[PDB]
């Protein structure tokens, strides 16, 4: 529940990144960064500082899961929370996310009120 | 039949986990105790995988597979 948590809003789409941003806003979150892909993100992540990957499932060069497995077979990034943002609540996504090691999932578009609740539980389970 | 027993749930979690298990599978005999949720389990997911997703909100030992 850090209203400053560094959200790597990994998504290749700007307006969404913007309302996500504005809702985070009406809810009080204002610290949001944008990335456009997995190599970019992996490159970006090969850097560091990222705490929450609000990663859209899909991107070019390397997607959400390769991102996630490479993230996982690699010594250094093996345990980052990745909130897979998904357009819809689906099981295999939910499970593959689970077997390759993902942290949680959410469905857009949400009201300020909903985004509000999901964040709460991951925070909960990871101990945040 | 394997019964899943989800022991030890939280306020609104009953409703919510009810809501989450509700995404992976379907729960019957939903005993919404003040804090518990038992329901019978279908077998539609490898034990090893149900384990894996509930594991997004809950843990491996909160999970028991009995008959």
């Amino acid at each position: 529940a850090d209203k400053e948590l560094k959200f790597l809003v990994v998504d290749d789409f700007s307006t969404m990144r913007r309302i996500v941003r504005n809702l985070l806003k009406e809810l009080g979150f204002n610290n949001v960064e944008e990335a456009e892909d997995g190599v970019d993100a992996l490159n970006k992540l090969q850097a560091g500082g990222y705490g929450f990957v609000i990663s859209d499932w899909n991107m070019p060069n390397m997607d959400g899961l390769e991102l996630l497995k490479t993230i996982r077979a690699d010594g250094a990034m093996s345990a980052l929370p990745v909130l897979m943002v998904t357009a819809e609540a689906k099981k295999e996504n939910i499970i593959a996310a689970a077997q390759a090691g993902a942290s949680g999932y959410v469905v857009k578009p949400f009201t300020a009120a909903t985004l509000e609740e999901k964040l709460n539980k991951i925070f909960e389970k990871l101990g945040m | 039949p394997r019964r899943i027993i989800l022991s030890r749930l939280k306020a609104g979690e009953v409703d919510l986990l009810e809501e989450e298990l509700g995404h992976l599978t379907t729960l019957t005999d939903v005993v919404k105790g003040a804090d518990s949720l038992s329901a019978i389990l279908p077998g539609d997911i490898a034990e090893d995988d149900i384990t894996a997703v509930l594991c997004f909100v809950i843990e491996a030992d909160q999970i028991t597979f009995e008959t």
